[PDB]
């Protein structure tokens, strides 16, 4: 069946004879077959929202339906590949228009269907399968094993399967099913609205290592769990995310850009493939999925395209693996949202967006989380959620801010205020926070076997008297309080300076492994510690540290010592001791 | 009997041309071209036209090979005694893959609203197990007491605190809880459950679980059917039952949401203008009725906003519910649990919970004395510097609040000992400016 | 074949009937019934009907009597490298009253989407001739670099100064500069135009100009029609070019007016809620491709609102931009272009070109720092010796900053003046080490 348009006006287009479509069907309109969704339907008549631009398209161009929902495409050829929202290409896009613009009217498949890929069986014939089973594998990368596993709603008895070199396209497994015969390819269609099914959800309580001194102690994020950052103007929440792409200890990394700048996402493209990961293996876009979304692009390709991310997420997740996705940025989601529902005349809630915003973000961010994977493998697998809000003006109290913190756990705050200095963290730490605090506590603890949860505790304790003792500064000076609290103020300025300020674009501080975060704050917090065991027992008004000036050297150096050289922090703890105990006599 | 007639479809609304015999609120089976079952919900008609709502979504429905199926009756629940024990969704439908229990029959969940010269006045006490309750803002058996608090202060934990260390002293009849969880995330609804099954307070409870992906259909549904389940048990079994509901301010959210998809004309600060009705059909389900056994108390719990002005929420929950307990994320920060702030917390019927008999004959003594005492003493360190007169005051207040810091959220302290806590930590300083009739009950 | 079936008429929006083969945002003409000839734009089309809104306005129009002709294409430019010395409106019309020039080709002025993956990261220097932007906020060959300025503050002759100081210091010399003004005076127009002739500079430069008088409708074509043309010559053609665009707040009030008169959904403070789209759509036209020559640069001007809430014009356009540039009435007060220095930052001076720029940053603002609190910063044992820097810091505004606006400091200019500046103070001080940098200290 072929449509008939019978109304342009701007990205919404009614067209006529479209009664063997359905809703949420994917069709392309005009003479040039530009991507559009439906959303409306009365009687035969359509209303499709245009993905692309709709200028030069008129009334009487037909318009022709996929019959299918919103299409991913899940199989080998995936990683290392540059998408839009819709999950094209961009690569085979340039090569094919032989354009470095988009055209508008162009639709490609996602993967290369006529790439051989090698295919290992690992399961005898005859061995009935469920829903969610893996059958075979594939190398996709070096590191990363492509599981091939049956597609969701197909249980049956593999009938026949042998390894060899295939394509995408190309059968490499039969399934007798209680419909009839059915072969499996090594590529399955998913549609981004709905999400993948899982056998059970659990709670993610085990933590990750981000690399980020800041967040892996005090507001630490688990493998699940889910992370809101929302900055001010520049603040630094794209490099945040950018650190906890490159390291990790995610298995896969899926990095959605929507409505951002097309420079800063060219960024991206050029500096994930020249960097290596963090064992020595492979580069880090070969274990990345990459979709991009200029600022400029189609306000609908950038609405579907956390969508697609997570769609991608879950469905690395239900081989086993654990996959972290960065969203840049959910704010600029969220305005598209906004500029939809305003030309659809819905009825506003907060600010002009539209009232089912807290709805469709408790949708998509209760889609990641710790879950077990379908199947009776019985494989466990994790979507970490960083997402990056841009509330206008750094308002917290906007919408979009306000419902991604009613359903996430983890708020990393940046502040105008501290982006000023060389804090491009920015993590305000008395106005941020982490539920998981605990549960990592617990797990930090036991693992590594020392007193983690109560130096941190420690810690915060310190920073938030410090947040106290900024008040009582003003006006009466450092000399009037008890020279307990001045070293307090001291020890604060050495946890801000040596601990919390951390480079990102760094040559060794960009990365700071948890024996590495331990001893670093062993040596800060020992220093403290035994200028409070001194202080009290008769440290001098004006002599307190003035013999620890070289010393407090080795603490500003902790923050640019190799990681190769674990062992050397250890060193400067115990010359701190040695120093601040015979300073006093 | 099933209608093949769909005639436009416009985002989760469906209209349904050439019905005969269709009524307001009536829920419906839409039967997709692929085999899919959707239910939805009337929202309108107009002579043979009807326009519907679909709850799980509108995604896929090809309009031509659909067809629906009017079940001619409204939202209904179906009760049984089997229901403790069980955890269910905003709907009804099984969440722990549980057998199905047999209902012995189906009811509106909307219930019927009481006739004032039917309810009885609360005179009975609830051990909630929290000393700060037990004897400063006593609960009663059908009082509404609502839980204010910051959000992600002290109040999911408060929630299973006392949802398990509420009982009476009694065994006739014997005590049930019903849990509504509306609107949270996966990690606070295995928090409720584990929790639940881990003491073994789930044995005695009925958990209606509503996740924050759910929709907003069910999201205002789970309420109201966790209120039809508790008067259920209560009004028919003769079960004394708390509810507790968290949280409230999701389901206001949910509600909007809602209206601005029946393109209802929004009322106040976006809300639709029956909130202040649909809030109080809600509250007033609580209470006593004369010559009936149980009781139905609710404990609704909601997110306060912070310098929004007076939300509607918090003012009309507040108003419709005798009472009102807060608390703040700063004694959440001091350590304190449960994080109770007893200066703005105040219960109205009190009075008629405590008495001798109800609880003992010196606790209306000693309550109406700690509120004045506990006010001396904070506002003698901080009025709303170095003194002296007031300084034994003040130390009074700064332990006050310490030594409910080394309490947590596991202490169930029997009326017995809050009473026996009360007078033994009144008597440091004794003082005639204490105002007790005599000298009997200044033993401690 | 022109249809003369005009149905209805209110306000800037006519409705033509009985049409057939119309698209969206297609150009029309109107033929009154005086003879007159206005062009138009259609906003929406069904089957046999149309909603177009006129440019010029809708006033003595006869429905009886007129005609529309439908010309069947949207807003196009006419491209040509003729094009560079010439000035023409707002939809491309000549206004120097010069030669016609024969378009090489018709563009449509929207653009196309760039690949993220065609996209090449800017890595080149321009020469702006200004010391504050060639030594603290460089410009950088594909860099979208804002100016923000007071009401009739220097933002104004900053504009002209740029735009005729700007050239590149490398062998390649396809340098091209488009200046697009939008809603302005006539002054201001003549301003630009007068300086141009008079400096030569117009022999170089592509001008769009567009009057405040003008409708809001030719305002918002205005930038895209300069970002089509700089396009042209950047991405067809082998050219650095550089846009310079003034003003900005005055584009998207007209586009507030656009969506009043199109009667749509207001978003907040009464803007529309594609806005920040539309400004996108701008914003990211600048750049440089893989594999291509030439370059877009665009330098955005706009009064600022601030010491008020944020406008969503300066929000979204310091988001969007990589930096900004910040100037007061303080220094435009004192005669100094007024460039504060303090608050100015450009995000890609790493790859235009640091060691006198750190140094400088904080030795100018220490003496800003020596003047943060009450008088001279401020404790008796100071004095004189703190007094030494903030000496340094009142030269850095009387001579380093205060220039002129006729006065071209090349990079060889500004770089070796600079470094007389810092004579003031002792020789081996930068912060901090006792000798980090003995070499070249002048
Ligand atoms: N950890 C960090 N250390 C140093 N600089 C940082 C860090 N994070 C961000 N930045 C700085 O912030 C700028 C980019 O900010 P960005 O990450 O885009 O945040 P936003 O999205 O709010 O603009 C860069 O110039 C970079 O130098
Ligand atoms: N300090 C905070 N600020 C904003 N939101 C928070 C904060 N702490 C927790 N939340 C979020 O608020 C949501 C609802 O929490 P709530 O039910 O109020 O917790 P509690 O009952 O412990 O107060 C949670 O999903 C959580 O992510
Ligand atoms: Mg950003
Ligand atoms: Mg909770």
């Amino acid at each position: 069946q072929i449509g008939k348009i019978i109304k342009v006006s701007g990205p919404l287009v009614m067209a006529e004879n479209m009664s063997e479509a359905s809703i949420q069907d994917m069709c392309l309109v005009g003479d040039l077959g530009v991507i559009g969704e439906i959303i409306e339907m009365r009687q035969d008549v359509a209303s499709i929202q245009v993905y692309e631009e709709t200028s030069g398209i008129g009334p009487g161009e037909p318009v022709r339906s996929t019959g299918e929902a919103l299409s991913v495409e899940l199989g080998p050829g995936i990683i290392s590949q540059m998408f839009d929202g819709i999950q094209r290409p961009l690569d085979t896009f340039m090569e094919v228009t032989q354009s470095n613009f988009l055209g508008r009217g162009v639709q490609l498949p996602a993967l290369d269907h006529e790439k051989q890929w090698w295919f290992e069986a690992t399961i005898e014939e005859g061995t009935e399968v469920s829903a969610g089973d893996i059958i075979g594998y594939v190398d996709e990368t070096k590191i990363i094993q492509h599981k091939i596993m049956v597609p969701n709603g197909i249980k049956g008895t593999v009938q026949k399967i042998e390894s060899g070199s295939f394509t995408i396209d190309d059968p490499i497994c039969v399934i007798e099913t209680e419909q009839g015969l059915k072969e499996l390819t090594m590529m399955q269609k998913w549609p981004v609205r709905r999400g993948r099914p899982i056998k059970q959800k659990l709670n993610p309580d085990v933590p990750m290592i981000t690399g980020q001194r800041v967040i892996d102690t005090f507001f630490p994020v688990t493998k699940g769990g889910a992370a809101a950052v929302p900055g001010p103007f520049g603040a630094g929440k794209t490099v945040v995310q950018h650190q906890i792409a490159k390291w990790s200890d995610v298995d896969l990394v899926v990095y959605v850009g929507c409505g951002e700048r097309g420079n800063e996402m060219t960024d991206v493209v050029n500096e994930f493939p020249e960097l290596i990961d963090p064992n020595t293996g492979e580069s880090l876009m070969e274990r990345t999925v990459l979709i991009a979304n200029t600022s400029n692009m189609p306000v609908a390709a950038r609405e579907a395209s956390i969508y697609t991310g997570i769609t991608i997420a879950e469905y690395f997740r239900d081989m086993g693996y654990d996959v972290a996705i960065m969203a840049d940025s959910t704010s600029r989601w969220a305005e598209a949202l906004r500029e939809m529902s305003g030309r659809l005349e819905e009825m506003p809630g907060d600010e002009g967006y539209p009232a089912y915003l807290g709805s469709r973000l408790a949708e998509y961010y209760e889609r990641s989380g710790r879950v077990i994977a379908l199947g009776s493998d019985q494989r466990e697998g994790s979507i970490t959620a960083i997402s990056a809000v841009s509330p206008s003006g750094g308002d917290i109290s906007e919408p979009v801010t306000q419902n991604t913190l009613r359903v996430v756990k983890v708020f990393w705050g940046l502040d105008s205020s501290l982006a000023q200095k060389r804090h491009f963290p920015s993590i305000n730490w008395i106005q941020s926070y982490s539920l998981y605090s605990t549960e990592v506590g617990r797990y930090m603890d036991q693992i590594l076997q020392q007193d983690w949860s109560d130096m941190v505790t420690e810690g915060m304790r310190i920073l938030q008297e410090e947040e106290q003792l900024n008040e009582i500064v003003r006006l009466v000076g450092i000399d009037s309080l008890s020279d307990n609290d001045r070293l307090t103020l001291e020890v604060a300025k050495s946890i801000r300076e040596d601990y919390l300020q951390q480079n990102a674009f760094d040559d060794v501080d960009t990365f700071t492994s948890r024996e590495k975060q331990f001893n670093m704050l062993k040596v800060i917090l020992t220093f403290g510690k035994e200028a409070r065991k001194a202080l009290s027992l008769g440290a001098y008004f004006n002599e307190i540290m003035e013999g620890t000036v070289a010393v407090r050297e080795r603490i500003s150096r902790s923050k640019y010592i190799p990681e190769e050289e674990l062992a050397k922090i250890s060193s400067i703890n115990e010359e701190i001791k040695e120093t601040i105990q015979l300073i006093v006599s | 009997k099933e209608y093949r007639t769909i005639k436009e479809v416009v985002g989760p609304l469906m209209a349904v041309e050439k019905v005969s015999g269709v009524k307001y609120e009536e829920l419906i089976e839409v039967r997709m071209q692929n085999g899919e079952i959707r239910r939805g919900q009337v929202l309108e008609v107009q002579e043979d036209k009807a326009m519907v709502q679909i709850f799980e979504g509108t995604s896929g429905i090809n309009l031509k090979n659909s067809s629906v199926r009017f079940l001619g009756h409204p939202l209904q629940l179906g009760v049984s005694e089997d229901m403790i024990g069980r955890v269910f969704d905003g709907l009804g439908r099984p969440k722990d893959n549980g057998p199905e229990i047999l209902p012995e029959k189906y009811l509106d969940i909307n219930g019927e609203v009481i006739n004032p010269i039917a309810r009885d006045y609360p005179d009975e006490f609830i051990q909630t197990g929290i000393s700060a309750i037990d004897h400063l803002n006593t609960l009663v058996r059908g009082q509404k007491l609502p839980v204010f608090g910051p959000p992600g202060a002290g109040k999911s934990a408060l929630a299973a605190q006392i949802a398990r260390q509420a009982t009476v002293l009694d065994s006739s009849d014997d005590f049930a809880v019903v849990f509504a969880a509306i609107g949270i995330t996966f990690e606070e609804a295995e928090f409720f459950m584990e929790d639940f099954r881990q003491t073994g307070a789930i044995d005695r409870s009925v958990m209606f679980m509503n996740l924050a992906n759910d929709p907003a259909i069910e999201r205002i549904a789970t309420p109201r059917m966790a209120l039809t389940a508790a008067e259920y048990l209560a009004y028919e079994k003769g079960m004394h039952v708390l509810v507790i509901m968290e949280d409230m301010t999701n389901y206001a959210e949910a509600l909007r949401e809602i209206s601005a998809a029946r393109r209802e004309v929004p009322g106040r600060r976006g809300y639709p203008g029956y909130l202040y009705t649909n809030l109080a059909t809600l509250f007033e389900r609580a209470g006593r009725i004369r010559g009936l056994k149980g009781s139905v108390t609710q404990i609704p719990i909601l997110t306060m906003p912070e310098d929004d002005k007076t939300h509607p929420i918090p003012d009309l929950t507040g108003y419709i519910t005798e009472g009102q307990i807060i608390l703040t994320r700063e004694l959440y920060k001091s350590g304190i649990s449960p994080p109770i702030d007893v200066l703005p917390s105040l219960s109205r019927l009190k009075d008629k919970g405590t008495g001798a008999g109800k609880t003992r004959e010196d606790h209306a003594a000693t309550m109406n004395q700690l509120f004045a005492a506990y006010a001396q003493g904070k506002q003698a360190k901080e009025l709303a510097a170095l003194s002296d007169i007031d300084k034994i005051y003040a130390k009074f207040a700064e332990r006050f609040e310490n030594e409910y810091v080394n309490q947590g959220f596991y202490t169930n302290r029997t009326i017995t000992e809050t009473l026996d806590l009360g007078w033994e930590l009144l008597a440091m300083l004794p003082r005639t400016e204490l105002k007790r009739i005599k000298d009997d009950l200044l033993d401690k």
